[PDB]
């Protein structure tokens, strides 16, 4: 949204496809298209769809995934080297992957998120119930206090919820128990088991 | 990973500079039937002409595998393709000067 | 000789009488449109790769021959002739007529539901919480976007099913469909469950390229555990297909300028044995459950499946309400169905409570303690 | 006959000095030869294998890497499968019944003896089995002798304490 | 959760083994027991003699006391150790407590050692289920019945092996109040199970009595030909 | 997996006493209501044969002159807790010429009702009811298999519990009387059974401070059925 | 001496299956098609006169239709008939008749009917009432507005009248019966379970109100192959689409789906539930009085002297089934003909009986028990 | 005819002429197989099976009319069990060869479901080939082969059309295949197989060997004595083998010391000592 580079997507399972050898193919005209388009910064998703710490078995083996992840490596890094593309890649887990995606550089900046600590909680509600009309009798440091280890997008779900348990009234704009009662739909994976503990 | 087996071959690429027949060796496989194959006789043929060829095969893991207990039908033709090679760099006609440069992830 | 005689000259009549039959024997609609229509024009249709700069200049290939440098008729609309676009083009000339919708695939098409059966929210009593926060889920803001957008709030694309077999997930799913109002779409878990490779992500394409076109649509998933559990992982191999197929839907369902308007429900019976990708919300955000029915809810189910039987009035519904504490709707539905057949078994025409009794005390003794059968005491 | 073993057992090796040796018309064949783009070249190419060995001389072939042709799966819709099928096929039906004076001598070799259709190794087709196994320690030191005579070879320097 | 091992429990709250032991009883040879009011009865059934060896040795009624009397089901070399441990047991009470031994006390011995034998570790439990016949307190007929988990059952009449459910059955339309004492109606009450046997050959039959207060008696396979004459004769006057 | 009981799982718990709180299930209902002129007790029998003699199963067994017990599931391991507690009591009365209240008994017990070790067996498969009368008036005390023990003023167990505590939490207050609690628990008996109530299906069991002795009642029983 | 009349008639059977212009209008019907009537298959079908066909290797044509047979006819997935000239549509071609309809689609009532039972009359008034009188006679939910019973489970033990009830139903029927062995569901793929399922009961729903009829379903729970890929996690996944497929959505239609198995321990609790299967049926050895009607029905049509009682063939052997039955009536005329008698004796009775009682019923080697 | 060739124009695709020849399928499925083409004569040392077979084979084949005249019902499934090379297959070959049915072996292979159907779904078009090839041997190999051998026997048994339909598996380990399909009312002759005895050997020997260029003053019963039991084609290449001995010696002649090599050559087979135990 704020750079003006030529930007590209990457999905992973769009790459393997049903014939063998047309990920080659895709990676390799994808690979041209953007070298094309010099300012090209190529955004990648689910690597680990395709990123895969192969195996040497028998009976059984999928090959054609390591075909296109090799063919993205190669024509990556390597020999015939480039200097225009940028490389943006987003997984979930990581100890799929085989050690030759990155190694140090084939990504070079190792990155992790963390989860918001305290603070960025009450910040990421602020962010999404900016535009909600509040009636501010709330702490959100409160709510960022009680709720531990939510994502932004749990966070985001305390406001919609709060908006619409504020329309279950339906007549005003929000109030602190609305957050609350938000929290408590966000807060379990309910337990209450509770036996054998006294 | 990450020894530089690529840039030793990339060094002698910049040494004897002859005929340096770089090979990624996936993007050889596109669809077809026995396309592949006929592009194996094409570089074999070619480097037995060009009498000081080097073949080099960067990622030879995709291509080569081992076996199978006959899974996946794709796989197939992978292994007549590998067996092609294994034909052709031995045969009866022995090769001259065809010197391959071999380079793996996990051997 | 009796039968035998019988049999054999009662076929020789029957062959002879056909020996004589066997030897007794011996438009305007629109055909003048159809000789109009050899003046018309055969209209092979193709596939564009791209046009070029100030002038058409169209290169297609047609789906299999070649690929052509061809140029339009000159009657087209010359803007909507875009790339990827499935076009007619003549047989000589090779000149393109019409832009028509593409191939949408061969059998994803057929599970549009296109029809709306007749399962209405006063069936599945008892789930009144659920009703209503089913209701203002997907009924609102698809039909009456009243309150969301004039206030300025969202509505959640997703919201997650689950609960004991048996207890409406079915009758949910069927019952907005009497009251969608929106292109409904059936897809079942075990859909992406293909041959070949790489072939749940055409299909998890096809599908939210059936959503994008028509607005405001309806996608139903069920039992989302063939779509995948989880990311496992070891050294040989196993759930890949199966896995790429869920990471794909999981990418095409939301993130990188997601979705649009859609709503999608989800059920399964073992929603515990779900990733956390699925899980996180924004991609689903009330995860709704169910519970069994554990007061006069039964009794409403019982009025449900009684209020289409003429029966006896002198009846009660709470006294087998509480003969059932741990039952499901559908074991509700089997005894007045069951109680019902015993008076079919009776030539009367209206059942009896004692007609209830029998169907309890023959459905729940016989077939929900003799399978499996005991035959030992050690408890008693 | 049929060849199999340990892979650098010399499987291609009595085939280079039989060929050498021999006196009639030798043909190798690449067991991955038939598979090719033209959609029915491998039938007559059998063909020409088979009509070609009976024309010659009650001759040899040798047709090594055939594990490229013997898969005893296939899937009938791929379409790709199906040819090797029919090469298999017209392999079968012309291996039966050739003439049974003309002495063709066809030499399959493998390295693999698993994928293999059993209804190729029968009675009248391949009948038989032939390994080479792994050498011995007395067959390691013939086989020094043979090949160390070609080096110069410092002459009081043993071999026969590697073995 | 499975059919090994003995230890852990169902995930419904079963074990596999004590269902899964009584099996080999139920799939086993069928034995019966009635008791009258002063003469107690039983026997079992499918001596099935096989032409060449004899069948003194295979006897599958025994006594521990002169005042108790034995039968079993399910495999031979349980019923074995259990009785040859149940001998010692009532000769080890009776040099105790001086008092002939009662039923209830060796049943509770018998079934105790059968279960804290169940509860160890890895030992196989004994797949028998043993009818236990005495009249010890004032010549009160008692008969208890075991189980392999080891639940000593107390009971009128009795019926074990295969096709125990028919067998018994029989038992409820014939055991009306007046069978015993009358003890030849007791005694043709045994006839009457022995005719209603899964079988029922006629020579197959060995049944052994009690009158509370003799010795165990063998019967002659000559009395017993008379009493199917008898019932045979009982059915033509039911004509 | 839980193939164990030396194994915890991610979340909590035994999966093995899990199992055997399952396998509280499957037993006969029993019901016993603590009032302070008595605990009254209840049970079903559920006889199968009439061969069957039913005062030969066992549900009621008398510990101690003033204590009574009932048991619900596996027989075996309720016999032997009752073996083990008929030896204890003794013992108690032994070492010091009183009578062990009924705490202490149950403390006793389920000293070893979790006592289950294979090395350095099984747990045990049977919930108990305990009534009895201690200096502090009448006792009604409720253990499992887990051990973890409680006072109940009326506790129902085993099968149909759930609409058994329902209905009693309907119908009892604190300041209930003895007969009024016997034909309250009757129906409820009654309304969880299958079979027409009569002298041979259930049994009851009355503890009082003054009528220490005879903790059974024998065919007035007949006569408290029939007055329903 | 019957011989005659049987082949006379069923040569004239033959003769008279084999025995199988005026029109101006009809043959300016058939000047409208061509000569080369070429045959194509459908994708979409679009409103103005003319619709989208493929060709056998890929081409693709806006092509009209000669409107005399209806475009109702059409639909997405259907093989029509082309012209060579413009290669216009020309009309309907009657539908490739697939093995499976040719396999599975049984057009024959079997055998005997309800008179070839042995201790039923409750089962077969179950049966009856629960997919007979939905079928024939649907005039009482009318009367009362209540669902019929939906699915029918037979269980007990090996040789009890599964395939003998199967077998009637088909017998008095209407309808068009399929039939499916349960050990069919796994192939030598992945994902072969699914499509199966699916076209399976798509052609079931497809032509009338049906009754699918399947066997020994327990065989994919408890049975492991090394003729399988992947496994487990695709068996579960062809649980799962007969799972939707059964309990699913969209009126699923009259198709009685019943149900037969030897063992019941081993299967889904979420498949027995009802909304699938209404109405389970044990499957009980009956009793020993019903014994002689099977020996009166399996010797209904044999000569057989009086010498024997079948109380004598009642206190031999204590489970009893139609497969205890036939085998001595097959065995007693293995022993007839050994002996090349009629009018079968007691002693082919009795040789009979103990070979049929070991071979088999015995378990297991002594001993063990006894 | 159905699936026939004929000759059709090219231009107007009018029919021209019929064309012969049209395709040969279970011709073609014979020779994949190409089974040992057998006859009585050489299945000597034994007939006691023999007869068992033309006992239940050959009486439903060649009367019909003694089956159905006392209304008994024919059998339909032999199971044969045994261990290999007792003639687990010449035996069902000489039997459908002296009744003239079309023999049958289903083994594996996708060559044998692509000429089936088009291996499209299962096997049962095998009942096409057997209903309209109505006298039809079906033999089958040693848990598949034996679950769409259940198929088939749960179609066949009544729910199907005329018979000469049976089906013959022979194999060893009797109890690994199912017990449900040991039905005595599904299969009802389980024929064992014995190995060869001294005059069985003997018979095998002369069989085996009485076709071949022998020396001129021969014994065979000390040959015959020899074995200690062998399979059926054990003795076959003892015969070949020592022909192959005499040529190694430049004779055409079968002297015995060629057998005396040849039985050791074979005797490899068992061997291997210190271990009676048991
Ligand atoms: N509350 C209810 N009211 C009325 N009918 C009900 C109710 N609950 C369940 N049913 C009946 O039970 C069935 C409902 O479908 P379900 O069995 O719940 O399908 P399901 O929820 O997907 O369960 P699965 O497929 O095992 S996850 C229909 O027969 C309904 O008539
Ligand atoms: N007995 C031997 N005496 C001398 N040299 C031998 C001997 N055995 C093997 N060799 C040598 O080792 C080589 C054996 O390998 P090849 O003959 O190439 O077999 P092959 O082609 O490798 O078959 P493979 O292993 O399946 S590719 C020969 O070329 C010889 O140089």
């Amino acid at each position: 949204a704020q750079t003006k580079a030529t930007f590209l997507k990457l999905a992973g399972p769009q790459l393997v496809q049903m014939f063998i050898g047309d990920g080659a193919k895709l990676v390799r005209d994808a690979f041209a298209l953007a070298k094309e388009k010099a300012p090209s910064i190529i955004f990648i998703d689910e690597l680990d769809a395709i990123g895969t710490k192969r195996f040497d078995s028998e009976k059984a083996g999928d090959r054609e995934v390591q075909r296109t992840m090799l063919e993205l490596l190669n024509q990556l890094d390597g020999f015939q080297p480039n200097t225009q593309v940028k490389v943006i890649a987003a997984t979930n887990r990581v100890d799929i992957l085989d050690p030759a995606l990155l190694r140090s550089g084939r990504l070079d900046r190792k990155i992790e998120f963390p989860m918001p600590n305290e603070e960025a909680r009450a910040r990421i509600m602020q962010i999404h119930s900016r535009k909600m009309n509040v009636s501010p009798d709330v702490n959100y440091e409160e709510l960022a206090r009680c709720t531990d280890d939510f994502n932004g997008a749990q966070c985001k779900a305390v406001c919609v919820e709060a908006g619409m348990i504020a329309l279950r009234r339906g007549a005003t704009e929000l109030t602190h128990e609305d957050y609350m009662e938000g929290i408590l739909e966000v807060q379990a994976k309910k337990k209450a088991n509770l036996q054998y503990y006294a | 990973p990450g020894t530089g087996k690529t840039l030793l071959a990339r060094a002698v690429a910049s040494q004897l500079d002859c005929n340096f027949l770089k090979v990624v060796s996936s993007s050889i496989v596109d669809k077809y039937i026995g396309e592949s194959a006929r592009l194996i006789r094409e570089m074999f043929n070619y480097a037995r002409d060009h009498q000081p060829c080097i073949i080099f095969m960067d990622e030879i893991d995709a291509i080569g595998g081992r076996r199978f207990s006959e899974g996946t039908s794709a796989d197939r033709e992978i292994q007549r393709t590998l067996m092609e090679l294994l034909n052709q760099m031995d045969g009866f006609d022995t090769l001259h000067r065809v010197k391959m440069i071999m380079a793996t992830n996990r051997p | 000789q009796v039968e035998d005689d019988i049999q054999q000259l009662l076929k020789k009549i029957n062959e002879l009488t056909g020996i004589k039959e066997s030897d007794t024997g011996l438009l305007a609609a629109d055909k003048q449109t159809l000789q109009s229509e050899q003046p018309l024009q055969v209209a092979r249709c193709t596939k564009i790769i791209n046009a070029d700069s100030e002038d058409p200049k169209y290169i297609i290939n047609v789906k299999q021959f070649a690929k052509f440098v061809v140029d339009l008729s000159d009657q087209v609309a010359p803007t909507d002739i875009e790339e990827g676009m499935r076009v007619g083009v003549d047989r000589n000339k090779y000149q393109i007529h019409i832009p028509l919708p593409p191939k949408i695939d061969p059998t994803v098409t057929m599970m549009q539901v296109e029809e709306k059966p007749d399962v209405t929210y006063s069936d599945v009593g008892g789930c009144k919480e659920q009703i209503e926060k089913l209701r203002e889920v997907v009924e609102t803001p698809l039909l009456h976007p009243e309150r969301f957008v004039n206030l300025g709030i969202e509505p959640p694309k997703g919201v997650l099913l689950f609960g004991p077999p048996g207890t409406g997930k079915t009758l949910c799913a069927r019952a907005v469909a009497n009251r969608t109002d929106a292109c409904f779409i059936r897809v079942i878990g075990s859909e992406l469950v293909q041959k070949y490779v790489g072939e749940g992500a055409r299909m998890v394409r096809e599908l939210f390229e059936m959503a994008r076109t028509k607005k405001a649509c309806l996608i139903f998933f069920d039992e989302i555990d063939a779509i995948g559990g989880a990311r496992f992982d070891d050294g040989a191999g196993g759930d890949n297909e199966v896995q790429r197929t869920m990471l794909e839907l999981i990418n095409q369902l939301d993130g990188f300028d997601p979705r649009g308007n859609i709503k999608v429900l989800m059920a399964t019976n073992r929603p515990d044995t779900l990733d956390p990708a699925l899980m996180r919300p924004g991609r689903l955000d009330r995860k709704i459950e169910f519970s069994l029915p554990d007061l006069e809810g039964r009794t409403h189910i019982f009025k449900i499946h009684a209020r289409s039987m003429s029966v006896e009035r002198d009846i009660r519904f709470e006294l087998l309400a509480r003969l059932c504490p741990n039952s499901t709707g559908a074991e509700i539905r089997s005894v007045c169905t069951e109680a019902g057949m015993f008076a079919i078994r009776a030539r009367r025409k209206i059942a009896t409570e004692k007609d209830f009794l029998e169907a309890v005390n023959k459905v729940i003794k016989s077939y929900a303690k003799f399978s499996a059968t005991p035959r030992y005491m050690t408890y008693n | 006959v049929l060849m199999y073993g340990p892979p650098g057992c010399g499987k291609t090796m009595l085939a280079k000095a039989v060929a050498h040796h021999t006196t009639a018309a030798f043909i190798r064949v690449v067991g991955s030869e038939f598979v090719q783009k033209y959609l029915g070249e491998g039938p007559r190419m059998v063909r020409d294998v088979f009509r070609l060995a009976k024309e010659n001389a009650p001759a040899i072939i040798f047709i090594d890497e055939i594990d490229a042709i013997a898969t005893k799966r296939f899937d009938a819709q791929t379409g790709a499968d199906r040819e090797v099928q029919r090469i298999l096929l017209e392999l079968l039906n012309q291996m039966d019944g050739f003439d049974q004076n003309v002495n063709v001598k066809v030499i399959m070799a493998t390295n693999r003896a698993d994928t293999l259709d059993p209804a190729l190794l029968r009675p009248g087709r391949l009948d038989r089995k032939i390994e080479f196994p792994l050498p011995d320690r007395r067959q390691k030191r013939l086989i020094f002798s043979t090949i160390t005579s070609k080096m110069n070879l410092s002459e009081e320097v043993d071999l026969e304490d590697y073995v | 959760s499975y059919d090994r091992a003995i230890t852990v429990f169902s995930p419904d709250g079963h074990l596999f083994q004590v269902e899964y032991a009584q099996e080999a009883v139920k799939k086993g040879s069928t034995a019966v027991g009635v008791r009258g009011r002063d003469i107690v009865v039983l026997g079992v059934e499918k001596k099935s003699v096989a032409k060449l060896q004899d069948e003194r040795t295979v006897r599958k009624i025994c006594a521990l006391d002169d005042n108790v009397c034995m039968a079993f089901a399910g495999l031979t070399a349980d019923a074995r150790i259990v009785i040859n441990r149940a001998r010692v047991e009532c000769q080890s009470h009776r040099l105790t407590v001086e008092d002939p031994v009662t039923v209830e006390y060796i049943t509770r011995y018998i079934a105790s050692l059968k279960q804290r034998y169940t509860q160890s570790n890895g030992r196989r439990p004994f797949g028998i289920s043993a009818l236990i016949v005495g009249f010890d307190f004032d010549g009160t007929p008692r008969l208890y019945q075991t189980d392999p988990s080891g639940t000593y059952h107390a009971w009128k009449a009795n019926a074990i092996g295969r096709g125990a459910k028919s067998v018994r059955e029989f038992l409820e339309k014939n055991y009306t109040d007046e069978a015993i004492e009358t003890d030849d109606l007791t005694i043709k009450l045994v006839i009457k199970a022995l005719l209603e046997v899964v079988q029922s050959g006629g020579k197959n039959i060995e049944l052994a009595v009690m009158r509370r207060d003799q010795s165990l008696k063998i019967l002659n396979p000559e009395e017993i030909e008379k009493y199917v004459a008898e019932i045979e004769k009982e059915k033509e006057e039911n004509e | 997996y839980d193939r164990g009981v030396n194994t915890f799982s991610p979340e909590g718990r035994l999966f093995q006493v899990e199992y055997a709180i399952e396998a509280i299930k499957l037993g006969s209902t029993a019901i016993g209501i603590q009032t302070s002129e008595g605990v009254c007790l209840a049970v079903e029998k559920r006889i199968t044969s009439p061969l069957m003699e039913p005062s030969s199963i066992e549900k009621i067994v008398e510990i101690d002159a003033h204590i009574g017990c009932a048991m619900s599931g596996l027989i075996a391991d309720a016999k032997t807790l009752i073996d083990k507690a008929r030896v204890e009591t003794q013992n108690h009365w032994f070492t010091y010429n009183e009578t062990m209240t009924v705490e202490s008994v149950t403390q006793a017990v389920s000293n070893l009702a979790l006592q289950f070790g294979e090395e350095d067996s099984r747990p045990f498969g049977v919930a108990l009811l305990f009534g009895g009368v201690d200096e502090k008036g009448p006792q009604l005390f409720h253990m499992d298999p887990s051990g973890t023990f409680v006072q109940c003023d009326a506790r129902a167990i085993g099968s149909a519990s759930e609409g058994a505590q329902s209905s009693l939490q309907e119908v009892y207050h604190k300041s209930m009387t003895l007969k009024e609690a016997i034909k309250s628990s009757l129906i409820i008996l009654k309304q969880v059974m299958e079979e027409k109530l009569n002298a041979t299906n259930i049994e009851l069991a009355t503890v009082q401070p003054g009528q220490n002795f005879h903790m059974f009642t024998k065919e007035e029983l007949e006569e408290v059925i029939k007055d329903i | 001496l019957e011989r005659i009349k049987d082949y006379l008639l069923m040569e004239e059977e033959f003769i008279r299956n084999q025995e199988q212009k005026q029109e101006e209008e009809r043959s300016k019907v058939d000047d409208l098609r061509g000569t080369p009537m070429s045959v194509g298959t459908l994708e979409e079908i679009i409103d103005d006169n003319h619709a989208i066909v493929s060709t056998s290797v890929g081409s693709e044509h806006y092509v009209s239709i000669l409107s005399f047979v209806d475009k109702d006819l059409l639909e997405p997935g259907c093989s029509v008939l082309l012209n060579h000239k413009v290669h216009a549509v020309i009309g309907v071609l009657m539908d490739d008749t697939d093995p499976l309809v040719t396999v599975m689609k049984v057009e024959k009532a079997p055998q005997e009917t309800y008179a070839d039972i042995g201790g039923l009359d409750n089962q077969i008034q179950e049966i009856k009432e629960s997919v007979e009188l939905p079928l024939t006679h649907p005039e009482y939910y009318e009367e009362m507005g209540i669902k019929p019973p939906k699915g029918v489970i037979l269980y007990g033990p090996p040789g009890t009248g599964k395939t003998l009830l199967a077998k009637a139903v088909a017998n008095q029927t209407s309808a068009t019966f399929l039939r499916v062995v349960g050990s069919e569901l796994i192939q030598k793929y992945l994902g072969d379970g699914p499509k199966l399922v699916r076209e399976l009961f798509r052609v079931a729903e497809e032509h009338a109100p049906s009754i699918v009829f399947i066997d020994e379903i327990d065989a994919i729970g408890t049975k492991r192959y090394d003729s399988n890929s992947g496994g487990e996690r695709e068996i579960q996944r062809t649980m799962l689409e007969l799972l939707n497929q059964l309990d699913g959505f969209d009126s699923r239609g009259d198709v009685k789906v019943i149900m037969a198995t030897n063992r019941i321990e081993t299967l889904d609790p979420a498949l027995i539930r009802p909304g699938r299967i209404d109405r389970k049926i044990e499957f009980p050895l009956p009793d020993e009085k019903t014994k002689k009607r099977i020996f009166q029905i399996h010797t209904s049509r044999m000569t057989l002297a009086d010498d024997v009682t079948l109380d004598d063939l009642i206190m031999a052997k204590d489970d009893l089934s139609g497969a205890d039955i036939k085998a001595i009536c097959t065995e007693a005329g293995l022993m007839a003909l050994r002996e090349r008698r009629m009018k079968v004796t007691n002693e082919d009775f009795k040789k009979s009986k103990e070979n049929v009682l070991y071979k088999k019923q015995e378990g297991t080697p002594e001993g063990l028990y006894l | 005819t159905p699936n026939c060739r004929v000759a059709l124009r090219n231009d107007s695709y009018t029919l021209h002429k019929i064309l012969p020849n049209k395709v040969d399928p279970l011709v073609s499925l014979m020779m994949v197989e190409k089974v040992p083409d057998s006859t009585y004569e050489m299945i000597g040392g034994l007939d006691k099976q023999i007869k068992e077979i033309k006992e239940v084979i050959e009486l439903p084949v060649k009367h019909p009319e003694l089956f159905e005249a006392l209304g008994i019902a024919q059998p339909k499934g032999v199971l044969l069990y045994g261990p290999p090379g007792t003639g687990k297959t010449l035996l069902a070959r000489a039997v459908a060869h002296h009744t003239d049915c079309t023999f049958i072996r289903v083994s594996g292979s996708e060559l044998v479901q692509k000429f089936i159907g088009e291996g499209a779904r299962m096997v049962r078009e095998l009942f096409v080939m057997a209903r309209e090839h109505a006298p039809s041997i079906i033999f089958m190999d040693e848990s598949e082969v034996q679950r769409t051998m259940l198929e088939l026997l749960n179609q066949l048994d009544g729910f199907e059309a005329t018979k000469n339909i049976k089906v013959i598996m022979a194999t060893n380990r009797i109890d690994i295949l199912d017990s449900a399909l040991l039905r005595p009312g599904r299969i009802d002759r389980k024929i064992e197989f014995p190995p060869p005895n001294e005059e069985a050997r003997l018979d095998i020997l002369k069989i085996h060997s009485r076709k071949m260029n022998l020396t001129r003053g021969i014994n065979l019963r000390k040959i015959a004595e020899l074995m200690p039991g062998a399979s059926g084609a054990e003795v076959k290449g003892v015969c070949t083998e020592a022909g192959m001995y005499a040529l190694r010696e430049r004779r055409v002649h079968v002297t015995q010391e060629d057998f005396e090599m040849a039985v050791a050559k074979v005797m490899q087979k068992d061997s291997e000592k210190n271990m009676s135990i048991k």
